[PDB]
RNA sequence: CUCUGGCAUGCUAACUAGUUACGCGGCCGGUCGGCGUAACUUCUUAGAGGGACAAGUGGCGUUCAGCCACGCGAGACUGAGCAAUAACAGGUCUGUGAUGCCCUUAGAUGUCCGGGGCUGCACGCGCGCCACAAUGGGCGGAUCAACGUGUCCUGCGCCGACAGGCGCGGGUAACCCGUUGAACCCCGCCCGUGAUGGGGACCGAUUGAAACUAUUUCCCGAG
């Protein structure tokens, strides 16, 4: 469900830009599946660009880079 | 040594024998246990009251105390005989052992 | 030279068991920090924040439960280690401070110090419950 | 095996059964539904390693146990689709193979009470990973 | 000592609304850890009033009979819910929860009879706000890939500045103006 | 991105590509979530991705498995055509014999006039179920 | 208009058709007139507060 | 009034119930377990006897009957049972060696044989099961009950994937099942603008003498 470069990159500059980085506020803004909008927001966790404040069994927040 | 046990149905009438046994055993200078409170088991059986089908589904709780209670003894048993024919009453049954 | 205080919630008793250490807080063994409803994290230090840190340092205490359930449990943990730390202080230390360990748990709430008797009343015939009625 | 995460001790534990590859490791059963009252295969790759370090914690918790009381503890709630869900127990043959490939570890012993306490060996490896998982955090 | 939640207080954030200050349970005489105690509020008539918001809210989401009896389901929600608001709004996640109460207590409301609105009990505003609140997250995300804990932040920020999206604001204009057709 | 397959021809049958593989592949009659994953675990193939992330190999090394799962290491009472009453042996139909060998069974009920071949002529419940209230 | 507020000084009795409405009696705190009585709905005591949103009518059951 | 439940660190007793004290079992004496008869009973059981009566304060009241709010407190307290003068043409002749009468009474208005009687074009009740995954399904953890029954309940060892099967054992029971490892729940991962991993409709074993009109159970398919 990985769309083109356009929205990857798009991805790498914008939503660790929100406020609220989450892969269910990030699906709406660049219909991403509920998966890959979880799995691709970990390489961004792995990178510094985010950081993760809560990761529960059925709950994932992320902020702003900070 | 000889355990016997006191498996009744009356409460009132389970702790008079049972008092009356130890008295009667601790007067002849001999090493009685106490009396252990075994649990009691209640027999619930929840019929239907009326014999047919009409009514508002009412059910009749029945119920059965059976209360037990032991009682140990180390003596000979030719001391044991004559005592356990001076505390049996209707109601509870004796176990010797 | 030790005192053993029950807390029942529901149907779980939990007997806590006093001894003096130097920082240990553990439940059938466990520790007290890591039980399974992480949820309920706060309720098992709900008598740490409160009482005094350094007046729950040089406590050890180990409480066995058994019965009820996972929330019951949890409730009667806090139970045990709140009274049987007043009866602590007021069996082998003074009242003055046994009754001002008193004040601070009731004024934050009384269920941590009194049993609640509630329980599961019998059912009756005629419905699915105790009052409903199908 | 206390005084550390339950769930990361037995995450840990599997690595360890995993890199001493001495298990038994049946043929078939580790490749088919675990319990009845599942639904499909265990997603996990080694999940007979998962459930080998969750066995002798259970072991190292309670003793005489048996294969027919260890299904009990990995039980679960069947779904009947229309009617009522019940509770069900595990697998006896998943508990009978796991319990005798410790055997052959020298971690479980016989008896005629029925999978007795861990042997000295068995207890021995246990805490040595809850100390390295402590260690971690 | 300030007896937080572990994570937030209520200190320089108390209420701005002179109404509803005895029925709104902030302050450390009610303030608590976790919004769990379990301490028999439903006994006596106003004895419900002395449990603290947070707790209440939690009864409250606790709905819809699947989720009920479950109330270590609903603490993590209205956990995460006040970290959510926290983040997409820099105040204080207790600041803009009393905010948003008090911008959705109906104040009027038509009582039928026989057709009649004068006024609403300030008891009745608060168990009706925290019901339009958990039930304006309940319904707003069902098939939606917003969690509930997500979907109660966003009915806090757009209930602070009265935003008219919430359910529960929806609810509270729509009480307002036919109480004003009977009146 | 590239490599990436929307459609995925299996058994002349449509598969989405969008979604993972162990579940798109159920897509086909036959196959349901208990063998679409055996025949995955026994192949070398990564459950854990999308059905057009696989290659060109690896598509055509699962219809290789399930057209033959018994020469896989896999048992027979795993299967669906489990001692057949014309042949006895055990295969897997897909979405091309499932609608055919699950309608010759039938008519050999049809053919012998048995009670259980009549109903399905019927259209009602052949399981004792009490078509009373049920079956509108 | 401007807003007014004031607080419950005493609880009359239960009215309306199901016994719902409580009529009670109000008083201004800023200002001090206009001692009318109001029908409210629900739970209400004495010392409670009530942000009278219009100061005209007294609408007896 | 009676049996229940809420407390009584006060009493009477417990190897058919237990904890608690230091010693042989591993780790880092601490820290956790298993195995043996020393003290007594918090925890368990059941006996006796207490405790709670609108008793205390405030308010409202023929300042009576009481009622309301506060304290103190295990509760300002609840859930059963037995339940009147009677009535109904409301059910029970198919609950009886309860019964009157009548019908049927040896080609029988007692059985019984494999059994037939588990039956559908739509309307009706009550009830289980999710939907309208998103608070859910899944998988793997992890972790807590209670009444009640048991001559049948079931414990261990071989072996099926599951359902089963075989030998060896305990228990007529606070003794064995049993510390009844109950589910929901808690935690990790997976799934995701979708009739989807939602929904589970409809299409080999066991019980017995015997399951066809699936008794149930399980497997895969089935949606």
């Amino acid at each position: 469900v990985l769309f083109d470069k356009a929205t990857y990159d798009k991805l790498y500059k914008e939503v660790p830009n929100y406020k609220l980085i989450t892969p269910a506020v990030v699906s709406e803004r660049l219909k991403i599946r509920g998966s890959l909008a979880r799995a691709a927001l970990q390489e961004l966790l792995g990178k510094g660009l985010i950081k993760l404040v809560s990761k529960h069994r059925a709950q994932v927040i992320y902020t702003r880079n900070t | 040594r000889i355990r016997i046990t006191l498996t009744s149905r009356n409460v009132k009438s389970l702790e008079k024998v049972c008092a009356d046994l130890i008295r009667g055993a601790k007067e002849k200078s001999l090493k009685v246990k106490g009396p252990v409170r075994m649990p009691t088991k209640t027999l619930r059986i929840t019929t239907r009251k009326t014999p047919c089908g009409e009514g508002s589904k009412t059910w009749d709780r029945f119920q059965m105390r059976i209360h037990k209670r032991l009682i140990d003894l180390h003596s000979p048993s030719e001391i044991v005989k004559q005592i356990t024919s001076i505390s049996i009453e209707p109601g509870v049954e004796v176990e010797v052992t | 030279q030790s005192v053993q205080v029950f807390g029942r919630k529901k149907t779980a008793t939990a007997v806590a068991h006093c001894k003096r250490g130097n920082g240990l807080i553990k439940v059938n063994g466990r520790p007290l920090e890591m039980i399974e409803p992480v949820t309920l994290q706060y309720k098992l230090l709900e008598p740490l924040l409160l009482l005094g840190k350094e007046r729950f340092a040089g406590v050890d205490i180990r409480v066995r439960v058994k019965g009820g359930g996972h929330v019951a449990q949890v409730y009667a943990i806090r139970q045990a280690i709140s009274k049987a730390l007043v009866a602590y202080y007021q069996k082998y230390v003074d009242e003055a401070s046994k009754k001002e360990i008193k004040d601070i748990l009731i004024q934050y709430d009384r269920t941590l110090l009194v049993a609640d008797p509630r329980r599961c009343e019998s059912k009756k015939f005629g419905g699915p419950g105790a009052r409903a009625r199908y | 095996v206390k005084d550390v995460n339950q769930q990361e001790f037995v995450r840990a534990l599997a690595a360890f059964l995993k890199k001493s590859g001495k298990l038994k490791v049946p043929d078939w059963v580790d490749i088919v539904k675990l319990a009845k009252h599942k639904e499909l295969a265990p997603c996990d790759e080694n999940w007979f390693y998962i459930r080998a370090a969750s066995t002798v914690r259970h072991l190292y918790l309670r003793g005489g146990v048996g294969v027919g009381s260890m299904t009990k503890i990995y039980g679960g709630r069947k779904r009947n689709g229309v009617c009522p869900s019940h509770f069900s127990v595990g697998s006896k043959n998943v508990a009978r193979k796991v319990l005798q490939a410790l055997e052959g570890l020298k971690m479980v012993e016989k008896d005629p009470n029925g999978g007795r306490r861990l042997t000295p060996q068995g207890t021995r490896d246990l805490d040595r990973i809850a100390g390295q998982v402590a260690a971690a955090s | 000592e300030i007896k937080l939640f572990g994570k937030w207080s209520t200190d320089d954030v108390q209420i701005n609304d002179i109404s509803l200050q005895d029925y709104i349970a902030v302050k450390e005489k009610y303030a608590k850890y976790l919004p769990h105690s379990s301490g028999r509020y439903a006994a006596k008539r106003f004895r419900k009033a002395q449990c603290p918001i947070v707790e209440r809210v939690t009864n409250s989401m606790m709905m819809h009979g699947r989720n009920n009896g479950k109330k270590l389901l609903t603490v993590r929600i209205v956990k995460h819910a006040f970290e959510i608001i926290h983040l997409l709004t820099g105040e204080n996640p207790l600041q803009i929860l009393v905010n948003a109460i008090i911008n959705s207590g109906p104040r009027e409301d038509s009582t039928r009879i026989g057709r009649q609105a004068v006024d609403v009990s300030p008891l009745r505003r608060v168990n009706q706000a925290i019901w339009l609140l958990c039930t304006g997250a309940r319904e707003a995300a069902f098939r939606n890939i917003k969690t509930i804990a997500e979907c109660l932040a966003d009915e806090l920020i757009n209930a602070a500045k009265g935003s008219s999206n919430s359910y529960a604001i929806k609810k509270k204009d729509e009480l307002e103006r036919v109480a004003k057709s009977n009146r | 991105p590239e490599k990436f397959q929307h459609i995925l021809r299996v058994l002349n049958t449509n598969i989405d590509g969008r979604r993972k593989i162990a579940f798109a592949i159920t897509a086909i009659k036959g196959v349901g979530r208990r063998y679409a994953h055996v025949v995955l675990r026994k192949a070398d193939i990564d459950l854990n991705k999308r059905a057009g992330e696989l290659t060109e190999d690896e598509v055509e090394r699962v219809v290789t498995i399930m057209q033959n799962p018994r020469q896989y290491k896999i048992p027979d009472w795993f299967l669906n055509r489990q001692k057949d009453i014309k042949d006895g042996k055990y295969s897997q139909v897909l979405a091309n014999g499932l609608d055919n060998k699950l309608r010759e069974d039938l008519e050999r009920l049809k053919k012998i006039r048995a009670h259980r071949g009549l109903r399905h002529f019927w259209g009602l419940r052949v399981r004792g179920q009490h078509t009373k209230t049920t079956g509108r | 208009q401007p807003i007014k507020l004031a607080r419950v000084t005493k609880v009359l009795g239960r009215t309306g058709s199901q016994g719902q409405c409580t009529q009670v009696r109000v008083e201004f705190m800023d200002d001090s007139n206009r001692s009318i009585i109001r029908n409210v709905k629900g739970p209400v005591r004495e010392g409670d507060v009530l942000t009278l949103l219009e100061s005209e009518r007294e609408a007896r059951r």
